[PDB]
Parts: structure tokens; C-alpha cells; sequence
């Protein structure tokens, strides 16, 4: 129900490949989050996840609860390194 | 009597600093379905305010504005627009008007901070246009509280303003040479100007970062473009021109709103210009 | 039926080459009284057809098209448009889309040229992506023509392809300097790559233009915030804008129209990337 | 009903500043004309002053025929030099 991953992004979670990765977690039906530096946010939301400001080298941990997990999970850990954001 | 249509207007769409903050509104939109009507102000309020009756005039959701200085009387017609309106890279003291920046003030600090906690006593600013707002009362009281809190003299001489061009950065740190107690550490409120200040001193003869080390500001791809590479604050142009949009969908679309100033995270790009 | 404001489609707005095309599009646009639907494709053929039928679908008096691969697929769905379409700065071999943009072909050989007029006779290329027409079509042709005219062999390696980034420059240089003929010239067809370029060779101690001397193309603001200065090719973004709004409203207002292909003056800035 | 000057800007007659030199010329009554290396083009055309391209150093000459010359070729003469273009 979840994957933990090290962003190698230079630029970190930002920017296009931040609006990336919200675009696919958006494409599901189960309720992903992001947790970074002991705060969880909605990966689904533009604000919430660029409020967090994710710098490189940084650990963070996507969530996903809902009838199709594995598959926003595993579409995610996909985009994840697919925008070379980290793995 | 809507259109999904938003207007944005803007000083000058060519500059990349503002290039790059449409491109995330332009992004958001198209997520959220909505269309751009662009326009370029240049900076000029009678254009800045006439160009706000002609966006309304088209009947637009919704209006995301940039200006190097929000005044008064822009406010004043800001509130009366029948549309939600997102200030985006842009301050008025006030706060009535949505916005979305960083914390500017505390970002200058922390960046003159960093020059302190490097052993430097003798901190320059090369500052844009000191009329605008952003500039004289965020970023240079951010440079001077830096240097007050660690007890160092707060000297007028330090601050010298540019206009934002890659050749002010030059005349900026030229001048700043021509001084007798030479600075050691110079921040620059833009990393155009200061890749112009550490071409200025290269040209000069000294060396960056051994003889003078420099910090800029926005943190643009200018940044990584230059030798040394420019050890920059960093302002997510993007990410500020995007949820400008998105809290503006909120409005739009009636949702819930947690905050209409919003501040998102800024740090430091430690890169070569710095020891 | 008409609503006086035209469509631009662009694949990156914060690209400070589409950034400056849309400045220009976009006075003349204000100087004509007509509004701009700007939208970003990324170079997305699906995107760019998608974007195209989204103008029309909200009756646009026109539209201004940009891309750096415009496909037989791209001209038939333009010539279908009920709308004045025109070109900027792309190219479809038929000529049976307006367009307006410079003589690439002419242009590159006129560089390498005068490279060769200097004593050169190892001259490489660093392109951008080899696919785009603009590319392979034009700029390589424009740089072979040059060589062989000119009696020099027309080497393959001496030819590598960037992706318009300052590291692709970076990594070019590198590429070309492992070769066993080094090349004493480059000619880049970018200049935030011959950027790269300049540093990925000054990192690795060479001296430009004494080792090597280098020429950029577009001549944007990156061409002056470089040491030494880069020589340039001039192609005038914003009057290519600009003037492909003009012949856009000559038109749709049916005016006298004198040619629906355009090839603004080019000319070369020499600086100090050259000697 | 005309004057000639040496263009001193870096850009050559071109970008904003020429869109500022056709926008004056356009204010008025006169028939605007631009004279470089042999070529005559209306001054209140985009397309024609920018198929010119003039560059830093051409030496130009601005005429005008039409019931306010003086006015039209004084006012540009102050463009010319208001914008950088050359005197
Ligand atoms: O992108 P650069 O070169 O850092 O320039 C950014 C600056 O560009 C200026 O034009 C704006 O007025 C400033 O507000 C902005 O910070
Ligand atoms: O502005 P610069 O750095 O010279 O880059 C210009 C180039 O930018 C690229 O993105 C475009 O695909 C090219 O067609 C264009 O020539």
C-alpha cells in the first residue's frame, strides 16, 4: 500500500516533472499521498504538493489506499524514474 | 456569462523570469481546462490598468497579474473586479489581494546570512529597480536585518541598484569597486545581473568566489550557465505561476481555500560562487 | 463569426527563443487590436493536432503555428483550417503554409564560411535534434555545402547532435574532442549550446577562440552573457513574431499580400568566440 | 521633408524599438518613407522596415510628404534619438 523512494531530481519534486507526477496519481482512483519530513499531503493536489518545496536527495514515501492500490502505486514508482525523479 | 477563459497580464512575457512563471500557469489551465489570454504591460500602470478593463470587458473567469509594483490604485480596481484575482510574483501590503511568492524578506536574510556565517564583514547588494516594492522593502530589509542581527554596520554605499540587465550587474560591481573598504561577499537580488557582476569582476581581474564571492536570486537556468556556477536563492518560478493558477481554479470553481497569501518554500542553491 | 483574437501555438513558452517569438507576435497583435490564445505543445505531434482544432473550436480570427517538425500530417490539417495560418520560424518543404523565418540553409554557410575564410579546415557541427527539417534539412546542409565548395572533406563524426540544452553542448564538445582530427572550429546551431560548448572546452583547459573558435546561432541574450562573447548567426525572434502576426492580419483583414513565404535579413554578429 | 542618420544601436533597427519607430511614424498624415542602401520602404509598415534589416552603422533617411512633415519628421527625429535608434 505504499513505496518509499530517494528523489535524485537536481531540481527536486518541482516544476513540470512535479505536475507530472500529480497529472498520473490523478489518473486513479485510490487516495495516494505523499508524506516528506514527517508531512503527509494529497498527491492528486498542485498546492499541496508543491507547498512541501522537495528538495534533492530528500526521502519520500507515496501512500495509496483505495480499490486500485498496487496499480497507482505501481504507475507511480513507474513515473517516478520514468521523470528521473528518484527511485 | 463564463467563458473558462483567464486573463494574465504581464510586464514582459520575453524575460525568462516571466516566461517561465506562464508556462506553469499556462500548464495549470490546460489541466484544469481553462484558456490564456496573455498580455504584456512592460511595467507601465496606465497599460497595467487599462489592460485589466479589457480582460473583464472579454468576460474571463478569472485574472492572474504580475507587476514589479502594485499600487494603491491597482488595488483599488483589483477589488472591484466581478472575477477572482491572483497576484502571482507580485506584493501589496495589504494582503486583500490573493497572491502567491516566497517569503522574500526572509530569503535576502537567509542569503546574507550565509555570506555572515562564511566570516564576511564587508556584504554588498546589487538591487533591481529600488521603487519596486519587492525590492526596497523585502529583499534590502531582509540584507540589512542580515547584517544588523550580527552587528555589522548597515553602509548605503553597499547597495547599489541595477535595472535588472545583464550589463547593470557590470556598472554594479565596478562601482562597488570604486569603493575603499572593498566588499568581500556580494548578493545579487537577480542572477542575470549576477552573472553581469561576476563577469564585471572577472573582467576586472578577481576571482570568484576567492577574491569576492556572490549569491543571486531566483535560481534560473542563468544559474548553471556560468563559470563559476551561480550559487542562487531559489525561486520556483514555475511552481509559483502554477499554483497562482490552481488557487485560482479554487476561487473559480468555488472551493475550499485554505489561505489567499500564500508563500511557498524557498532555499539556497550552493553551487561555485560561493566557497 | 469572428472574435479578433488569434490562436499561437508554441512548444515551449519559457524557452527564451519561443519566449521572445511571442513578444513580438503578441505587440503586433495589441498594435492590431487582436487577443492571443497562447498554448504550450512540447513538440507533441498529438498535442499540436489536439491544440489545432481547440483554436478553430473557439472561432479564432487565426493562428500562428510553431514547431520544429512540421509533418505532411501537420500541412493537411493546415491547409483545412477555414482560418489564416501562418508559419513562425518552422518549416514544410511545399511552402504551401505561410511562414516567415530566415534562410537557414544560407545562414549556416555563411558561418562556416567564414570559418573557413579564417583558416579552418577541421570544422565540426553541434546540432540540435537531427530530425527537425530546420535541422537536417537546412543547417547541415548550409554547413556541408560550405565545406565541400570549398574542396574539404565532409567527415560524419564531425557532426554530433545536442537536444538544445547547455549540457548537450557540454557533452558535444567532449564527443568532438575525443576525436584524433580534433576540429579547431565549431559551429553550434543554438546558442545556450554553444554555451556548453565554450565551457565544456574551457573546463578542459582549451582556450576559445585560440584553441578554438566557436559560433552560435539566433544571437539571443545568452550571446553577451558569455566570456569571451559569442559570435552569432542573427536570427531576429522577435521580428519573426512580429511580422508573422502582420502577414497574418494582412490576411484577415484581405490585404495586398506579396509573398506568403518570408525570409527576414540575416547577418552574423562577430564577438570574441572567433578571431 | 527629410533627414539621415548613422543608426547607433547595437540591434540594428529592429525588435521593440523599430515597433516604436513604425508606431510613431503611423501617428501621422504625411507619407513616411525609410531610405537604406538604396531601398525606400513605408515607414509605417511592419513587414517592409523589418525586411530591411538595418543594422548598427547603415546609414538611413527618413522622408515625409504630406500636410504635416515638419511635424511627422521632427517628431520621429525625437524617436530616433528617445529610442536609442541613432541621430
Ligand atoms: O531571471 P533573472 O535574470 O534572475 O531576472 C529576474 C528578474 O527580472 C526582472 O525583470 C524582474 O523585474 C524581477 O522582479 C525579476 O526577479
Ligand atoms: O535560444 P537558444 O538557446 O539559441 O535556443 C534556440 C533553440 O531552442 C530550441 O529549443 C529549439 O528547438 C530550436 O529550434 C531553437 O533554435
Amino acid at each position: 500500500a505504499q513505496k518509499t523512494f530517494t528523489v535524485t531530481a537536481d531540481s527536486g519534486i518541482h516544476a513540470r516533472p512535479a505536475t507530472t507526477l500529480v497529472q498520473a496519481a490523478s489518473k486513479f482512483d485510490s487516495d495516494i499521498n505523499l508524506e516528506f519530513n514527517g508531512k503527509t499531503v494529497n498527491l492528486k493536489s498542485i498546492m499541496g504538493v508543491m507547498s512541501l518545496g522537495i528538495q534533492k536527495g530528500a526521502t519520500i514515501t507515496i501512500s495509496a489506499e483505495g480499490s486500485d492500490e498496487a496499480d497507482a502505486l505501481a504507475a507511480l514508482e513507474d513515473t517516478m524514474s520514468k521523470e528521473g525523479l528518484g527511485e | 456569462k463564463k467563458t473558462t477563459t483567464v486573463g494574465v497580464i504581464i510586464p514582459d512575457i520575453s524575460n525568462i523570469f516571466y516566461a517561465e512563471l506562464a508556462r506553469g500557469i499556462e500548464d495549470i489551465a490546460t489541466m484544469y481546462k481553462y484558456n490564456i489570454i496573455l498580455s504584456n504591460s512592460d511595467q507601465n500602470q496606465d497599460k497595467e490598468l487599462h489592460l485589466l478593463n479589457n480582460m473583464l470587458g472579454k468576460q474571463v473567469d478569472g485574472i492572474i497579474f504580475m507587476s514589479g509594483n502594485v499600487t494603491e490604485e491597482h488595488v483599488e480596481e483589483l477589488k472591484k473586479s466581478p472575477v477572482p484575482v491572483v497576484l502571482a510574483a507580485s506584493i501589496e501590503s495589504t494582503n486583500q489581494i490573493p497572491s502567491v511568492t516566497i517569503d522574500y524578506e526572509q530569503a535576502a536574510f537567509d542569503a546574507v546570512q550565509s555570506l555572515i556565517d562564511s566570516g564576511h564583514k564587508n556584504i554588498a547588494f546589487v538591487s533591481g529597480t529600488l521603487e519596486e516594492p519587492i525590492n526596497h522593502a523585502k529583499k534590502v530589509k531582509g540584507y540589512k536585518r542580515a547584517l544588523t542581527e550580527s552587528g555589522l554596520p548597515v553602509r548605503d554605499s553597499y547597495i547599489v541598484e541595477g535595472d535588472y540587465t545583464y550589463d547593470s550587474g557590470i556598472e554594479a560591481v565596478e562601482k562597488l569597486l570604486e569603493e575603499d573598504e572593498k566588499p568581500t561577499a556580494i548578493f545579487v537580488g537577480t542572477d542575470e545581473m549576477a552573472l553581469g557582476v561576476i563577469h564585471g569582476a572577472q573582467d576586472r581581474g578577481l576571482n570568484v568566489p576567492n577574491d569576492l564571492e556572490i549569491i543571486g536570486f531566483d535560481n534560473t537556468r542563468l544559474s548553471t550557465m556560468v563559470r563559476p556556477q551561480l550559487t542562487s536563492v531559489v525561486q520556483p518560478m514555475y511552481d509559483i505561476g502554477a499554483v497562482a493558477m490552481r488557487l485560482l481554479t479554487k476561487y473559480m470553481n468555488k472551493e475550499t481555500v485554505d489561505s489567499s497569501i500564500v508563500q511557498l518554500p524557498h532555499r539556497i542553491e550552493f553551487r561555485q560562487s560561493t566557497k
